[PDB]
């Protein structure tokens, strides 16, 4: 028959190309050339064709030899995996180190070596360190073992795979080199997030949900765990990022595969076709596609001997990066998957016509073609019209096995659902709605008592004996030994902060029944949750987030205790919130998510129920005599504080003779009786004692990095100012923060509330934002206390101790105004603008343009040189980083803001005239001459000396300075004349202006 | 970090017995999944560690020594080597032939091991280099060999048993398991099988020269072997070992053995001469041995020894702290009782091993011990765990491959084919005008006929791997077993004949008694040793030059004899060629397709080259061209260019027409020229040295060369062509003749060398030409050179002959002395003679002390008997040395005969 003939034919081409290096024994190919050497990656995609190849002959064997072909390609693939699990499996110490922290150092081998499987290289002659390798190692490891390979053998093998989980879950706060072992844009490597590491890692991790590697012929402790908070916060950076590869790359041609065959993780198929239509209409090509923009690699300048760029690559990198075909075979395979045919023809029809044929007369896919030498200076004027000519290697196993297994698939002889039997084809299909359920219960008797006093039933912590509840912190503890082994030195899951995910689901531990209740009513932690206000809001938002995206089965499941603190000040009836959110929440509509209510009785039958295995068994004594007798909370803490500090860290206060009282003992009471006053004013000090850190602060940090923004910790002036471009682990963000604050101690606590109060705005209005470029929360502190002086009218020491003693309500309430932005009227205004530097939204587009005509902009001695317009480009951050170094060197935010509407208005009188200034403009001097025309005009009118006063040390009228913007009489006419002065007097006797 | 193959082999073992027990449940919740995966991961694991030396199996492959053995022991964390060879030898076959035998085992069960091909061309390259394990010696299973513990290696008849077990079983067998066409099978050679069966019958009574007895030879004759199928024979052997090596606590390693017992020291590696009598009866005793005899037992069906050997090991094993059982490795005496249990064996108490109370395990123990409690509950059948049915019943003992015969075991009535090929069309009108009917080949035309070399560049073409470096299959003669068969190559069909009808330079292939008696031990030899499926096909060809004249008669009748029917007792059928073919069995090769003078010595010395050139122009007798020729190569050197091209090309033209003319000394002379030697030496000094017999090679009053161990072929023709350059010119081939006829002799008559230790062929063929002088009396004795194979033949047989009386009883002592005859029995009476000498023997200047014979040595071992000899062989006068021996023996019977 004809498809005997085209798999004959097909099993010769691929023995042929690839299987003639297969290096048995070991079982690894070679990473193509004469390199001697196995990248991971390469080895992981050299089997699709052979798995393909494979699947196609089981099906329509029916004979012995098709058979033994079958069985021998299954072998050979099985043969290659246990060849690259070995690899890693001999380096756990490194698996085991990077479990704790994150370095570069304590990281896996990129580069394996043939026979014997040692290492070639040290830690520091390479980047050790690709998230994306491992997972969609993972991914195709999941799809072969639900496909029906046995691949996994001992049970230690287990271990290591659950161990290698947790190394590679922690993939959206973790900078890595990149898929190009490149780092960031330019070289001298600078670990940077991307999208298709994560991307990569998502699909990864959602692929071994349940899946055992035993096959139908398992046993209780076969499958491997996952959480589901980190898909969520995967998806979540995904869909932040996802036009943009990186912060410094514009696009990267590596999205494709991210939002094509391997590994589908992509919602809302608008964005899908965007990027399409963008890496089209940018990367396209003659006869194939580049990565990304400057890209110097193979080029006929550089000095290719040579690494670590020099900052020089202004235009000698531009318009000649060579190109990549891998990306155009791409698009045959994500045409034919799902629908698509004549842009499969299309592309079939371009891709042949670049090709070369070899030895043999066989398809050969070469890697790139390269500008001739000496055809340059053309292609700098018309781009795309010069010819290339291949070379460097082109024995590109990656491509060939990627293109012939396309064709295997546009021939019709293998179906697309066999590829993939967990079906991830339908990741664009909508979910409705979910409908949550939560219960409510009654700590004491006295509250069902009240709360049946108002018509509300409810059940107490009894009666329900069989069904028990206890916090998540336990929950964790009992993950905490997931996956541990002795023999092999595995400690298991390190603990973590637990989402609400996961508390959500009913669990069962040793025929027993568990609930957990949500971490944020955890008391012992943080004061944030003795608000009732703010207990409604995390309701809130909660609740709408379990309702958005809830991808487990059955119906959620939320227990919320109602605890002694959220009574009235009598204890005899609770909150009027409270109350008003329970009745809320009845009648099935609270906040954004429909609520039913009930007993546990009724949700146990319809409910998931996760069952777990792992846990079955196999003068000091006159100072403390002063504070025995002494009263009132301020000296309590004044003098436990200068204990802890100058001898009493842990040291016996001997106050009770009883009893053994610590220091730290006598600190924990105190909140106890802290807690019923509601003083916010000592609350803060004894926390800072006690060095509490929030949880969960990493994620809103690099939630806040995510959005293109530059954090800051510390007063100013430099150096004590510091700045957090890239993501930090726990424990040096909270040193950091610590060494920022100082010894003010409270600081630190401030800090992480704007900051956490930053991170929850960010999310619900990501529009308020906008107009602003570095956070500064010293400059935040500085401006809120200024602001509650100017509102009481009273000294600096009183508005900051009213600034301690206000709610976190009123915080929430106070930063909201501050951020909507809702004589003495105009100055006010323009003090808040220069303070929080809320530069317009094309500011550094046009700085730009003006800079393209003139020589610089001189301010006060620095100079801003023209040179950098083609150094730089206005999408960097740098240039903009520059400018804002160049507009920041005056401390005076009134200067700052005037030095802002004179260059503006530089800007738009520069259009009118069509002409090249050829000089440098000091703006200081155009603003003295519009004072001057002012002062001048305002002493022509007739008015007297004393509204036309002096400033102290400015030299500019406060009446400008509380003059209008627009007008006939505003600001901006003067500096408009002045600006226009100052052109006439360095210009050729000649305007010659038209528009 | 140091890790054995028998034991992780042994638990893997014991691990897939356990899943196999398990398998019988349906909810079983994957228990056997551990297993089967534990055993697939372990399998792996040695295979990886075998294929990472790749070297010295190609270096073992062509030289065999300790230097290029395989190693045995390496780091088990990174699977590298850790020790010198120095220390250890390394050199151990059982384990290579053990790991064959059970991964066939278990790739018969059902389980998959092997993935690619390459896997498939490292088992063939295994098995080609354990086909030669029959020569070389061995280290042993207890790593100390000898009893001295010098640093010496023999030969152990475990080791070749287990080879002849995995050999026989790997034979035709699918390695892929369910799916396999054409690139699974495993080809096999039956001449290694044969001399490997042939070792195994005549080593068997004793494990080593060395060794009388020794524990170890249960696993090769019980259920990891079964390889014993003489039932009499076993019964003695078990026996025997049972009397002999029976303790209280279980069963002793063998007599006389001092393995990390009390007196041992941790200081020496080898033990000093003396020292092992000091050590008996302090041996250290291992119970596991307990759980092989209820393996035994339990399946030749004998519940008594099953509950008598349970009852014995109930008591001595021990517990854990959960009351787990242990089986702990050896047990020991301490100092207190050195001399009181000498007194009284047995009657003190031993204590037990440190791995006996809590921290250290013999895992391979608990192993055992686990499979043997496994089948005593009778959780599974025995047929379950041998799928490969290797033990069988005396009564399914019937149609059997490899081991029996169709006819029973008790029976040989096998019929031979036979087929009548003539060569050309006169002959064969000439054999048909006498009524012999024969066919030329030219009406053969669809079959095609081909000699033996075809066969064995078809072989070395197989096996060759270009990744990893391979040669494939040594260029080696194929037996007659194996040119028995019919082969199909390319879609051809091809046969060929033995290697005794091709030309041979030689020339006692030109007498036609010499090849009936070839042609019947042939034939006989096809008889007794076939047992494959199908009659055995026999090619027969005659050649126009055989006839020669008056020659004619002999071929006649031994070809009216083959048409009769019968040839000495044995049954003969004869047919066309085409007939037979059709409707047999053909075997197929498919891997191509994939892949007196007047001249005098010192008269003529000094000659100049011109005169002997000329001389040799004008001269016509063969042997003043053959001394011409001689002194010319000697002079000159072969390179030297004569009037009929090179010197080599005109020794080999006159040689050839001396062969044609029949000249034997002319012959002989050309032979030694030729530098020329069969390629059957090996095996007749191979099957001398199991015998127990010495050779040594040499000339009669020169210097002579001893051989004790197996040697290379280069350096035994290094050193025999050495000594013939040093004393004569055709000795060589005479040697040759002599030591064919000998091992061919001993071959078929062996009770006819009876009395013989050190054969000499010089001696031997000095008292040939005493014996032919004394016959020839007043005419001059007959020169030896001259002497037909036929004539040579039958005077060897009749000097060989016990004799009788009528000849002078000192030409009959003359004989003996020269073959060195002793009498049977007179190692012993020796023996028991010097135990009731307190002084000494001293003969001939030699001296025997007592004391380091009584010390070192004992009743039947070899090493006494060499000594005994060597003191002995100092005697000059043959006769002398036989009055001496005689004496000996009267003194000893006298002695014995009255202890007063």
């Amino acid at each position: 028959s004809n498809s005997g003939v085209r798999l004959d034919g097909y099993a010769r081409l691929v023995q042929q190309t690839i299987l003639c290096h297969q290096n048995p024994v070991t079982g690894l190919l070679p990473a193509s050339y004469d390199q001697k050497d196995a990248w991971v990656r390469d080895n992981v995609y050299s089997i699709l064709a052979v798995w393909g190849l494979g699947l196609a002959y089981r099906k329509n064997a029916d004979r012995d030899e098709d058979k033994a072909k079958a069985y021998e390609l299954e072998q050979s693939v099985v043969k290659l995996m246990r060849g690259l699990l070995h690899c890693m499996i001999r380096q756990v110490d490194k698996v085991e180190s990077f479990k704790y922290s994150q370095s570069t150092k304590d990281s896996l081998h990129a580069k394996y070596n043939t026979k014997t499987c040692a290492t070639v290289v040290g830690d520091d002659q390479w980047g050790h360190l690709q998230l994306d390798a491992t997972s969609v190692y993972l991914l195709f490891l999941a799809q072969m073992t639900a496909s029906g390979l046995h691949i996994i053998h001992s049970l230690d093998e287990v271990n290591f795979i659950q161990n290698l989980v947790f190394y590679i879950e922690a993939a959206y706060k973790t900078a890595d080199f990149g898929i190009w072992e490149r780092g960031d844009k330019t070289n001298q490597g600078i670990s940077e997030l991307n999208a298709s590491s994560v991307g990569m890692a998502k699909a990864a991790l959602e692929a071994l949900d349940e899946l055992d590697l035993f096959g139908v012929k398992g046993g209780p402790q076969s499958v491997i765990h996952v959480l589901a908070d980190e898909v969520q916060h995967c998806q979540s950076i995904l869909n932040s990022l996802l036009p943009r590869a990186s912060t410094s790359k514009e696009v990267d041609a590596s999205l494709l595969s991210v939002v094509s065959f391997p590994a589908f993780a992509v919602e809302d198929s608008q964005l899908v076709e965007l990027t399409k239509q963008e890496i089209i209409t940018k990367l396209q090509g003659r006869y194939g596609c580049c990565r990304f923009l400057r890209d110097g690699y193979k080029t006929p300048k550089e000095d290719p001997n040579r690494l670590y760029y020099e900052p020089a690559e202004l235009k000698l990198f531009e318009n000649i990066e060579c190109e990549w075909p891998l990306f155009w075979t791409y698009f045959i395979l994500d045409g034919v998957f799902s629908g698509n045919a004549e842009q499969v023809q299309e592309y079939k029809e371009a891709l042949e016509a670049v090709l070369i044929k070899g030895k043999n007369g066989v398809p050969l896919l070469p890697e790139l073609y390269s500008v001739p030498p000496d055809r340059v200076d053309e292609e700098y004027q018309n781009p795309h019209t010069v010819d290339r000519v291949p070379m460097g290697k082109l024995p590109h196993m990656w491509g060939q096995s990627l293109y012939i297994l396309g064709s295997l698939m546009a021939e019709g002889f293998l179906a697309p659902g066999e590829i993939d039997p967990l079906n991830r084809r339908f990741s664009t299909v909508p979910k409705p709605d979910v409908v949550v359920q939560v219960s409510i219960l009654a700590e004491t008797e006295e509250i069902k008592t009240i709360l049946k006093d108002k018509g509300i039933y409810v059940e107490t912590i009894a009666e329900v004996y069989p069904i028990r509840v206890q916090p998540a912190r336990i929950l964790s503890h009992i993950y905490s030994s997931l996956g541990c082994n002795n023999r092999m030195k595995l400690s298991g899951r390190p603990y973590r902060h637990m989402g609400v995910l996961g508390t959500s689901k009913l669990y069962d531990i040793r025929k027993t029944i568990f609930t957990f209740t949500p971490q944020f009513i955890d008391q012992q932690q943080f004061y944030l949750a003795l608000d009732n206000k703010m207990i409604v809001e995390m309701l809130r938002t909660d609740l709408s987030y379990l309702c958005s995206r809830w991808r487990m089965t059955g119906q959620p499941t939320i227990t919320f205790p109602i605890s002694h603190s959220m009574l009235d000040e009598d204890g005899t009836s609770l909150n009027s919130s409270i109350l008003a959110a329970l009745r809320k929440m009845q009648d099935g509509y609270f906040g954004g998510a429909r609520v039913q209510t009930g007993k546990l009785s009724e949700f146990l039958t319809t409910s998931c129920c996760t069952h777990l295995s792992f846990m079955d068994p196999g003068d000091f004594k006159a100072l403390v005599l002063q504070l025995k007798e002494t009263s009132s909370l301020q000296e309590q803490a004044d003098i436990l504080y200068m204990l802890y500090t100058m001898k009493g860290p842990d040291w016996n206060t001997e106050l009770y003779n009883e009893r053994s009282a610590t220091v730290r003992e006598l600190l924990t009471e105190l909140y106890g009786k802290v807690g019923e006053i509601r003083h916010w004013g000592l609350i803060r000090y004894i926390s800072g004692i006690l060095r509490k850190k929030v949880e969960a602060l990493d994620e809103a940090c690099t939630d806040l990095l995510s959005h293109q923004k530059h954090l800051t910790v510390g007063l100013p002036p430099e150096p004590r100012e510091k700045t957090i471009s890239a993501p930090l682990p726990y424990e040096a963000l909270t040193q950091l923060i610590d060494e920022a604050s100082e010894g003010d101690m409270s600081i630190s606590i401030l800090t992480q509330e704007i900051m956490v109060y930053l991170a929850m705005y960010m999310r619900t209005q990501p529009g308020l934002f906008a107009e602003m470029f570095r956070l500064r929360i010293g400059l935040i502190i500085q401006v809120m206390a200024t602001e509650l002086a100017h509102s009481l009218r009273c000294s600096a020491e009183e508005a900051t101790e009213g600034l301690m003693n206000l709610s976190p309500s009123a915080m929430k309430n106070l930063l909201h105004h501050i951020l909507s932005g809702k004589q003495g009227q105009w100055q006010r205004r323009r003090r808040l603008d220069g303070a929080l530097n809320r530069v317009p939204v094309g500011f550094y587009q046009k700085v730009w343009k003006v800079l393209q005509k003139c020589h610089g902009l001189s301010v006060e001695g620095f100079v801003l040189p023209s040179s950098t317009t083609r150094e730089m480009t206005p999408g960097e951050i740098k240039f903009s980083v520059h400018v804002e170094s160049v507009l920041n060197r005056v401390p005076q935010p009134e200067y700052r803001q005037l030095l802002v509407e004179a260059i503006l208005v530089l800007t738009m009188l520069a259009d009118i005239e069509i002409h090249s200034i050829g000089s440098i403009i000091a703006v200081e001097k155009i603003v003295h001459i519009a004072n001057d025309l002012f002062l001048q005009e305002q002493k022509t009118l007739g008015a007297d000396d004393t509204m036309l006063a002096k400033d102290p040390a400015s030299g500019i009228c406060t009446l400008l300075y509380d003059s209008a913007p627009s007008g006939r009489f505003g600001t901006m006419t003067y500096l408009s004349k002045a600006a226009a002065t100052y052109v006439q007097e360095f210009l050729p006797h000649s305007i010659c202006a038209m528009q | 970090q140091k890790a054995k193959i028998q034991d992780s082999l042994y638990c893997a073992a014991g691990a897939w017995a356990l899943a196999l027990a398990y398998r019988r449940i349906d909810d079983d919740k994957g228990r056997t999944h551990e297993l089967e995966h534990s055993a697939i991961k372990c399998m792996r694991g040695i295979l990886y560690c075998y294929m990472r030396q790749a070297d010295k199996v190609q270096q073992f492959k062509q030289d065999p020594r300790p230097t290029t053995c395989l190693h045995s022991v390496f780091n088990v964390h990174t699977g590298d080597e850790l020790l010198s060879y120095e220390e250890y030898g390394h050199l151990q076959i059982n384990a290579v032939s053990l790991y064959l035998l059970y991964l066939v085992e278990m790739i018969s069960s059902g389980l998959q091991i092997i993935y690619n091909t390459d896997e498939v061309s490292f088992i063939q390259n295994l098995v080609f280099c354990v086909e030669r394990v029959y020569r070389v010696p061995d280290f042993g299973v207890w790593e100390r060999g000898s009893k001295y513990n010098n640093g010496s290696t023999e030969l152990h008849s475990s080791s070749v048993g287990l080879a002849k077990a995995a050999l026989e079983a790997i034979n035709g067998f699918n390695l892929f398991g369910n799916q396999g066409c054409s690139w699974s099978v495993i080809f096999v050679d039956l001449d290694a099988h044969n001399r490997n069966r042939q070792t195994l019958c005549s080593l068997l009574p004793r494990e080593s020269r060395s060794h009388n007895t020794d524990a170890a030879l249960l696993p090769c004759i019980s259920y990891p072997a079964f390889a014993l199928d003489d039932e009499v024979l076993f019964s003695q052997t078990l026996d025997k070992v049972v009397r002999k090596l029976k303790g209280k606590y279980g069963f002793k390693r063998f007599l006389r053995d001092g393995y990390r017992t009390s007196l041992e020291d941790p200081n020496r590696c080898y033990y000093k001469p003396a020292e092992i009598k000091l050590f008996d009866g302090i041996e250290c005793e291992f119970p596991i041995f307990f759980l092989y005899m209820m393996i035994d037992g339990v399946f030749r069906g004998n519940p008594k020894q099953v509950q008598e050997y349970q009852d014995l090991l109930t008591p001595v094993l021990h517990h854990t702290t959960e009351g787990y059982p242990v089986v702990p490795k050896y047990y020991y005496v301490p100092a207190d009782f050195v001399e009181y249990e000498k007194n009284n064996p047995g009657s003190q108490k031993r204590f037990p091993s440190n791995c006996g109370r809590d921290g250290k395990l013999f895992l391979w123990g608990q192993a055992l011990y686990i499979i043997a409690k496994l089948l005593a509950d009778e959780l599974i059948s025995p047929k379950d765990i041998d799928p490969v049915q290797r033990y069988v019943p005396l009564k399914d003992q019937r149609n059997v491959s490899m081991r029996f015969s169709n006819q029973g075991p008790l029976e040989n009535d096998l019929v031979v084919h036979v087929a009548l090929i003539a060569e050309s069309q006169r002959l064969q009108v000439f054999l048909n005008t006498y009524g012999i009917q024969t066919q030329t080949p030219q009406q053969v035309e669809p079959i095609q006929i081909w000699p033996q070399q075809e066969l064995v560049k078809a072989y070395l073409q197989l096996g060759i791997n270009e990744k990893l470096g391979l040669s494939g299959r040594p260029d080696r003669p194929i037996g007659c077993l194996g040119t028995s068969k019919i082969y199909r190559i390319l879609g051809k069909t091809v046969v060929c004949y033995p290697i005794i009808f091709d030309l041979s330079d030689f020339y006692m292939s030109q007498d036609v008694f010499l090849l009936i008696d070839d042609i019947k031990n042939a034939l006989q030899f096809i008889k007794q040793y076939w047992k494959m499926h199908g009659r055995p096909l026999f090619l027969v060809l005659i050649r126009e030059d055989n006839i020669r004249g008056s020659r004619f008669n002999p071929i006649l009748d031994m070809l009216a004899a083959l048409k009769k029917g019968i040839i000495g007792g044995v049954k003969v059928h004869v047919d066309r060629l085409q007939t037979l073919i059709s409707g047999a069995v053909v075997e197929q090769l498919d891997f191509l397709r994939i892949s007196q003078p007047d001249v005098n010595i010192s008269e003529w010395k000094d000659k100049p080259t011109h005169e002997i050139l000329q001389k040799l122009n004008d001269c016509s007798c063969l042997a003043s061209q053959a001394i011409l020729l001689g002194i010319l190569l000697k002079r000159e050197g072969p390179n030297f260019i004569t009037k009929e091209g090179t010197v080599s090309d005109h020794i080999e033209r006159v040689y050839r027409r001396a062969g044609s003319q029949k000249l034997w000394l002319a012959v002989r002379y050309g032979a030694a020229f030729t530098q020329k030697f069969s390629s059957s030496i090996a095996p007749h000094i191979t099957t001398f040295l199991v015998h127990g017999k010495q050779v040594t090679l040499g000339a009669f009053g020169h210097e002579e060369e001893v051989i004790s161990n197996p040697l290379s072929p280069r350096v035994i023709q290094n050193i025999i062509y050495y000594k013939c350059n040093t004393h004569d010119e055709r000795e060589a081939v005479i040697q040759q003749e002599l030591v064919i006829h000998i091992g061919w002799i001993i071959s078929n008559n062996p009770e006819l060398f009876s009395g013989m230790l050190k054969i000499r062929i010089g001696w031997i063929i000095h008292a040939m030409e005493y014996e032919l002088q004394i016959r020839g009396g007043d005419k001059p004795a007959l020169d030896l050179y001259q002497l037909s194979p036929s004539e040579v033949k039958q005077l060897l047989l009749d000097i060989l002959q016990p004799q009788q009386n009528g000849r002078c009883w000192l030409n009959r002592r003359q004989i003996d002395g020269s073959l060195n005859r002793t009498p049977t029995g007179f190692y012993d009476r020796v023996w028991q003679i010097l135990e009731r000498t307190p002084n000494g023997i001293i003969v001939a200047g030699k001296h025997l002390p007592q004391q380091p014979t009584l010390s070192d040595m004992t009743m039947y071992e070899m090493n006494f008997s060499l000594l005994v000899e060597d003191t002995l062989g100092n005697i000059d006068q043959p006769q002398y040395r036989q009055i001496v021996v005689e004496l000996l023996m009267v003194v000893s019977i006298v002695l014995e005969r009255n202890p007063e």
